[PDB]
């Protein structure tokens, strides 16, 4: 078990730990969140209490080194930095837990949804969508653009997305337009997954990684990608059978993590329709389907 | 974007364009089996590919060997098409390719597009006009090679013919479009207006008759209400 330490919280802001969230007041001795499962990427995340635009935070994994929040009052936001003084640090944090100042990560037992969100997210692969190679942690926020969205400015704060566009050369092979334009398993298995990604875990890796990213942020260019690799699959018919049942577990655990009250804009109607009812794959999300007939009918 | 009746005139500006319309490249009739059910027997038909500025037309034969052994032929349909006019923009030398292409039915945009890729500058556009081109096949000339033809074919017409040596791309536009609405409408009739008198003919090298100035007022006049009589026709206003 992992401790993130806060220094201070000198303003109103709520704070979220992947799916579990908590309320601090200005100045309020709040200094940290302990017992975090080693073993999974984690996200901290913040809005203000007077902002409630921004919505922000650092992806991290404890494992690659002691890391904790600071709030900045020049740049107005909690930073996330690292400790290269192990004894330092173990110090901070035997302090503040005998005071007992620090929230514990709040998991269930019986309870796999991280892991399951998370399955694929590696940590490298999250330093490479969000290049700032001088820290271990990744800052993403609401307002972040993606390298497909900026084609169509500034590069250094770019979500390096992997682009998918089915209507480019990359997607259609000279000769085989109309058979790759309806069934893109070309696209799927020789250019994305043996080309690009290597293999589908990395694949589901950005997949879960997009999701979440549009989820906490409200990133918008992130819900664009998530349902565009979606998409991907849906349309080629000819997928490995592991793919698709993974694929519908991935589904199904986003699915039934979203704030029901956000169905209308993190949901593109057109993609959930052609894939769970049109599509070459419409027969094998049975989960998925279920699920989002029972919580979405509206939108199908 | 797409083109509508705002934006009409840029039809006769010095920018290459071509319309494409498709509705004639899948042609069947439907007949009773034996058993009594029903089949289809494809016949041949045609790519209509037309500069409005110039007139010229490229009509692309689509004999009905092309679907033998598929399926799906409606949506086959879209897709020769968009190959058969991507070949045709790679045969033309360089400053003869379009700058656009207006597809006259929306589900041509898709097929067009991922046909066109080599060529990132030449947009692709839908209309809002209801333009008349599948009728076409009303005009004997085109619907006499169509039907002959045995093999993959592709027939070059000017489809005003010399109209441009005594008016202008837009005016003979509007002339070709009411021509093709009134044949739409009600073929026979509009066909008794054009042949009506023996003694104007149509030239060998051209497909409408030879009218003066002042015939073709009253050949016009005449399709405006043969149109106009079809309508109250239709909906009994």
């Amino acid at each position: 078990m992992n401790t993130v330490p806060f220094t201070s919280a000198p303003i109103e802001v709520t704070i979220g730990i992947d799916q579990y969230s908590f309320n601090v007041k200005e100045n309020q001795p709040f200094h940290g969140i302990k017992d975090i499962p080693i073993g999974h990427v984690h996200v901290i995340h913040f809005q203000h209490a007077d902002n409630s635009s921004m919505r922000y935070g650092y992806w991290f994994d404890c494992r690659m080194g002691n890391f904790y929040i600071q709030y900045d009052p020049k740049d107005g936001l909690y930073k996330m930095m690292e400790e290269r003084d192990g004894a330092k640090f173990e110090n901070i944090v035997h302090n503040f837990k005998e005071r007992q100042m620090m929230v514990s990560y709040p998991k269930i037992d019986e309870d796999d949804t991280w892991y399951n969100l998370t399955e694929f997210v590696q940590m490298d692969k999250i330093r490479k969508i969000v290049r700032k190679d001088e820290n271990q942690f990744s800052y993403v926020d609401s307002s972040m653009t993606t390298v497909q969205e900026n084609e169509l400015s500034d590069p250094a704060h770019s979500l390096n997305y992997t682009v998918i566009n089915f209507k480019s050369r990359e997607a259609i092979r000279p000769g085989h337009e109309m058979e790759d334009f309806l069934d893109k398993s070309y696209y799927l298995n020789t250019v994305m997954l043996q080309g690009i990604f290597k293999n589908s875990s990395n694949y589901f890796g950005e997949l879960q990684f997009a999701f979440l990213n549009a989820m906490f942020f409200g990133n918008y260019g992130s819900s664009l990608q998530w349902h565009a690799m979606i998409e991907l699959i849906c349309s080629s018919a000819t997928v490995p059978k592991h793919m698709l049942d993974k694929l519908d577990e991935i589904l199904y655990y986003q699915i039934k993590t979203l704030p029901e009250q956000y169905s209308d804009i993190l949901l593109n109607e057109r993609v959930w329709n052609i894939c769970l009812y049109s599509s070459f794959q419409k027969n094998s999300l049975h989960n998925t389907e279920k699920i989002m007939e029972n919580k979405y009918p509206e939108l199908l | 974007g797409a083109m509508n009746s705002s934006n009409y005139a840029e039809l006769f500006n010095n920018d290459i364009k071509l319309f494409v319309d498709d509705t004639n490249v899948y042609r069947v009739t439907v007949h009773k089996t034996f058993e009594g059910n029903v089949a289809t027997k494809a016949i041949n038909g045609c790519i209509f590919t037309l500069n409005p500025k110039t007139g010229h037309l490229f009509l692309k034969i689509i004999h009905t060997s092309v679907w033998a052994g598929q399926k799906r032929l409606s949506q086959l349909a879209k897709w020769k098409t968009a190959e058969e006019v991507s070949a045709l923009v790679r045969s033309l030398p360089k400053e003869e390719q379009p700058k656009q292409i207006i597809v006259t039915r929306k589900a041509m945009l898709d097929p067009l597009e991922v046909h066109m890729l080599d060529f990132p500058n030449i947009a692709i556009r839908p209309t809002e006009l209801r333009l008349p081109f599948s009728a076409a096949m009303s005009i004997d000339k085109l619907s006499d090679v169509v039907m002959k033809a045995t093999e993959p074919q592709m027939v070059l017409f000017n489809i005003y013919d010399d109209w441009l040596d005594r008016i202008s791309s837009y005016t003979a536009f509007s002339r070709l479009t009411l021509l093709l609405r009134a044949l739409k409408t009600n073929e026979e009739s509009a066909k008794m207006i054009l042949l009506s008198d023996p003694t104007i003919t149509i030239k060998s090298y051209h497909l409408w008759p030879s009218f003066t100035d002042e015939q073709w007022i009253t050949i016009e006049s005449q399709m405006r209400d043969l149109i106009l009589t079809e309508y109250g026709r239709k909906y009994n206003v």
